[PDB]
């Protein structure tokens, strides 16, 4: 689960930028 | 390979926008990666630092971008944490449940960061996390 969470948070940070 | 994914001239433009002494910091390289539409995590950042240190030449920067491609990302991969909290298997979580997950574990977002992201997706309190995942993957 945790590794998948990092990918979620990564795409969210991508959208911020 | 990476050019399939991103614009070749933007790779160079963003580099020039942020470079200093012909080198770019990891933080600026991750910023650029995001602008190009890529999604680095702390794992990618720790990996490039272990190879090259904090300041990347143009060529090391291109290497970092290929590392950030993550062509294996998809909905099935992304929803796992959310589904795990979806005990009754409804396909939904509330915004509060999602904010707690995003801000508490992993590369945790700030509260505002999570709120903005969830609000950007929907004005409703109950979130289809599969569609939320499809949307951030765009």
């Amino acid at each position: 689960n945790i590794x998948s969470l990092l990918r979620v948070q990564a795409h969210i940070r991508k959208k911020m930028v | 390979q990476l050019e399939e994914k991103v614009d070749e001239s933007d790779v160079r433009i963003y580099f020039n926008e942020k470079s200093s002494g012909g080198k770019i910091s990891i933080d600026n390289a991750s910023y650029n990666a995001r602008k190009l539409g890529l999604a680095p995590s702390s794992i990618d950042e720790k990996k490039i630092k272990e190879l090259y240190g904090d300041n990347l030449t143009y060529e090391q920067y291109l290497e970092y971008l290929s590392i950030c491609v993550h062509d294996k990302d998809n909905v099935e991969e992304l929803i796992k944490m959310f589904a795990h909290f979806d005990n009754n298997c409804t396909g939904y979580l509330t915004k509060s449940q999602m904010k707690n997950i995003l801000t508490t574990w992993g590369d945790a977002l700030t509260d505002q960061e999570a709120i903005d992201a969830l609000n950007a997706f929907s004005s409703e309190d109950n979130i289809d996390y599969k569609l939320f995942c499809e949307d951030i993957l765009q």
